[PDB]
């Protein structure tokens, strides 16, 4: 918002916590408590890829998820069958974390090479997609898991990444119009 | 038993030929207005209705967004009060359909995601297509400004 | 079979044409409220022509270019505007009723033959448009022809 | 068995108490606007959010019939954010309340005019009323403007 | 008993949180396309905070002081135009719907209860505003006094 | 719309259209058309005051409307007393008289002592609050008749002078500006 | 004028005051049928105690119980909290304490005329405390809904709101005023 | 560019005009299941004749009866008059005419280079045919209502629409930039 040394930490931090928020999401298995069985139905914590028993016979005990059950599982047109692969796939949340990866790339080698005031604007284009992406992988596992729950703090680790990535990408296009503002100003003088 | 909705599940209240219809009746009112706003070198211009601009207007009509701009024009006035006319019919009618969807159920809960998903797919997909068009008209005037220095 | 015009069945004919007569004296009343004092002028862009058109777009429910801005004007547009509103919300609640009612008789999706007649008028008005146009710029070009 | 409607009987779908308090609400929302768009000198104005005005723009904002005016401060933009939120739930909740009524019969057929006399009886009133208005305005000014000369 | 907060029911919550998040979305987007061009640089007022305006009163369908002008902004415009209708609609619907078929169970007019959530927010929203309306005036008044 | 000669005419002519068509719909009983008695139900044509027999057993039989019907008429509240009683005396219809002639009394007296200007602002708010008691007439009688049928042609002589009275009324306030126009003008030189 | 715009203020804020504290402290709230000194018969209640009307026991003042625990119910929190609200009348009594601010405001703002912030602060309490009255009515309303009429000291109440938002609003006129003069002299 | 819009205007109007004569003249409008040469058996038909597809008649067309008089019906008038303006299929017929007047129009005007209302006519009628095949296929739709498909040939006459509708409004550019570069000179 104000001088040019605090707005590079910000962005560099924000970035690297939206990175670091996204990551964990993605890594960890508390996004949904629901009964289910892990191997009778009891309390289970699930994630994208694994779900483990809470507080039942045996706790702690993972089980891949189900993203195509066998035994008759009375099929489904092309639309919920490719819901079901981009679900099972985790590409949008795994894509926003490579996003967010890529812009944070770009946003440490603009300190190299400072004229390439391209380098910053391909920053804030990186952050803004990574939280698009983020919004379309939450629609569809919001949709996916819904045909009593409560979702868990990876999930809301990922809303979270999201609304940074915005804030940071917002910050970077704030750089890139300041950055040939002063460009004008000179060439003027 | 009820099965789980589609993604485009928003646009059952309106049958698919109202939908094609109702495009065809927006362009067609869109060429109108640009064609009774400008066509006069008399009025040559007092108004601003172009044909992006007659598009956007009648966009927002549809919408019900309101207006930058309002016709002044007898003509043109009239092709906005048809369109608003048409509008206000149109939505009530999706409204009023979508409440007799949600009481009577043929072969009452929440709306879930589900029911709205592809609205929000719409959406996203909207806002990469802002972001590509822009993208690509900066880097044509990129290209362009280095090449006429 | 539905009629024609059968999205007009939610509200009875004699609403339709108290609509119509009172938007015209909602009209008058805020052209004359507004135009008729010598010490007001004007500082203000409601004549007649565009008093029809507030009024028109007041009950549509879509964006105004200009607002009343003196007392008795904005007394006008109040008025009209709670008349607009409850008037669309009954339209629209009587059409929800009706909907309903048919669907719990003892084919689910609005069919075109239900709001052919709503198309009929918007195509009728765009061609009317049109040949007020081509009138409006014939009659200026034999007055510009014929001056000079 | 059905009785003849009442003349206010456009009232039915809200419990007086709801139209009570949207009248009040309405009043603190319009009396806080004036007094966060005007008080500060240091925005002396750049705004037009005199009372009268405030008072204009919260009645449209309840009709939801645009504005002529915006606000720009962000209190001022925090106050229309809330008044358009609350105006949009009420507005939904009128509608939906006398689709329900109109539905169901409790001890279909088009809404007759006897539906919607008050209403009539009510826009009249009021065009007779901005008529005195305006006619006394015009004869105070009338007997000023020669008591000076 | 209706809970304060009731009036939310007929949308589900994961509907209202993807709301906010993609308001958020369309007003970043909208700012992005707007302002990031040296080459428009502004001839419009759309920025962040003025987006974020433009957004909000797109979905409470209420007026615009600016609207999008250039072809990705007016996109941007276009689809969140499209996402309000179909989701304000959808309010009004399945609220319609909970009010007829509670109507069919075997007083009629809605009460405060059923709304007094609205009213809390709208008034904890007029304090707040008044906050930051006096907050600012003292930080700008001791701004200018420390100033001479 | 255009000079001064025309505009008295058009005007004059139009006060006088609207009060014929006015104290034709006042004075002549085709108002309605219903299956009713006038002394077995049988089709009538009905006004204001009374209604008589249309291809009956006796046609051309007139009896007064019972405003006030007697044998158990079940009663009511002082909301629906008012509404009968205001319907009986068909005072806005007779009111919409009253203010049309009293506007052409104005037009007409308008020509002598021409520099009274505000005799025409007069006449133009008496053509414009006729139309509105007009309005609110229609309302009343349509509201009572309601409490298969066809509205005849006086409801319709009704329904057209009040249409004539407005645009009369607008005609007036025209003159009124353009009169007030003109004196700034050869003040102004 | 100056003095007229203070008159006004002045008599508004006493009367918005006043019409508040009677509006507490009287019983005539809400008309309707209910037992006393816990038969039906028609009553008058306020907020913290109702009477029996035209009964055997016509003139006898019970205490409102604001926590009918007969079945030693909770349900969940939020009723609870609204009825812990409705019961202390925070916000009535906070309507009244921020209408006494403002006019005492208004008084100490003739004695310093040179410090013109004493005068919005009186606007600010008066807008307050129109805010706190509509809180306490739907707060009221609410309790009262989990036939019946209102009497003249819920109108009291009501017609407090009203006139605190004017003298509100002429306040902040003359905070305008005063700093408009000021320039117009320092412009000069 | 004069040249390229021009060229562009004179394709257009010609791939309109031949798309909707082919989908006037072509079958492919609707598949449906229905009896033919008056067994159910999905056909497909256009506006003056439907034909038995994949079925024992394969290939055997049998003129579409607009008039179903099996009962001798009347009921309403609109009926009668829907029906007559579907089965003269009037709209379709003049979107041709008014597309091949506007053609005429387009070609016409390089001959006269001097009269530019020639160019005006032409947009006019470009626009008035879009509108006579949106009145044509709200009524084809209305009739066929009092499983099916549509064919290529309704999406031929669709597809007409939105190219009629696009050179309409380039030729009204060259209409009004003709008057513009007139008046450049004029006032130079
Ligand atoms: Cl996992
Ligand atoms: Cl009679
Ligand atoms: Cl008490
Ligand atoms: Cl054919």
């Amino acid at each position: 918002l104000f001088d040019r040394g605090v707005q590079m930490l910000l962005t560099t931090v924000g970035a690297f916590a939206a990175f670091s928020l996204m990551t964990i999401a993605v890594g960890t298995d508390y996004w949904l408590y629901s009964r289910g069985v892990c191997k009778e139905e009891v309390m289970t914590h699930s994630g994208l890829w694994r779900t483990c028993c809470l507080e039942g016979n045996f706790k702690g005990l993972c089980k891949q998820i189900d993203h195509f059950p066998e035994d008759a599982d009375y099929e489904a047109d092309t639309a919920e069958y490719f819901l079901r692969a981009v679900r099972a796939s985790s590409i949008f949340p795994i894509l926003s974390v490579i996003l967010l990866f890529m812009g944070g790339l770009c946003i440490a080698a603009s300190e190299f090479y400072k004229t390439r005031h391209n380098i910053i604007l391909s920053a804030g284009i990186f952050f803004v997609s990574a939280g698009l992406s983020n919004i379309i992988g939450i629609i569809v596992y919001i949709s996916a898991n819904a045909g009593s729950y409560s979702y868990g703090w990876s999930f809301y680790f990922g809303a979270l990444s999201f609304i940074i990535a915005e804030m940071v990408g917002v910050l970077a296009v704030h750089m890139f119009i300041d950055r040939h503002k002063q460009l004008r100003a000179t060439a003027r003088a | 038993q009820k099965s789980k909705p589609g993604v485009f599940s928003f646009l059952d209240p309106l049958a698919y030929e109202i939908w094609m219809c109702i495009v065809f009746a927006y362009i067609g009112v869109s060429v109108v207005l640009f064609l009774v706003s400008r066509f006069s070198p008399y009025e040559w211009s007092t108004n601003e209705f172009g044909i992006f601009n007659s598009l956007w207007f009648s966009l927002g009509a549809f919408m019900q967004q309101g207006c930058d701009i309002s016709p002044r024009s007898l003509s043109g006035r009239i092709v906005g009060g048809v369109w608003w006319f048409f509008t206000l019919i149109i939505i009530s009618s999706y409204t009023a359909n979508l409440a007799a969807f949600l009481t009577v159920e043929r072969m009452t809960s929440a709306l879930s995601l589900s029911n709205v998903a592809g609205v929000f797919y719409i959406l996203v997909g909207g806002l990469g297509l802002a972001m590509l068009v822009a993208l690509i008209e900066f880097c044509y005037k990129s290209r362009a400004e280095a090449k006429r220095m």
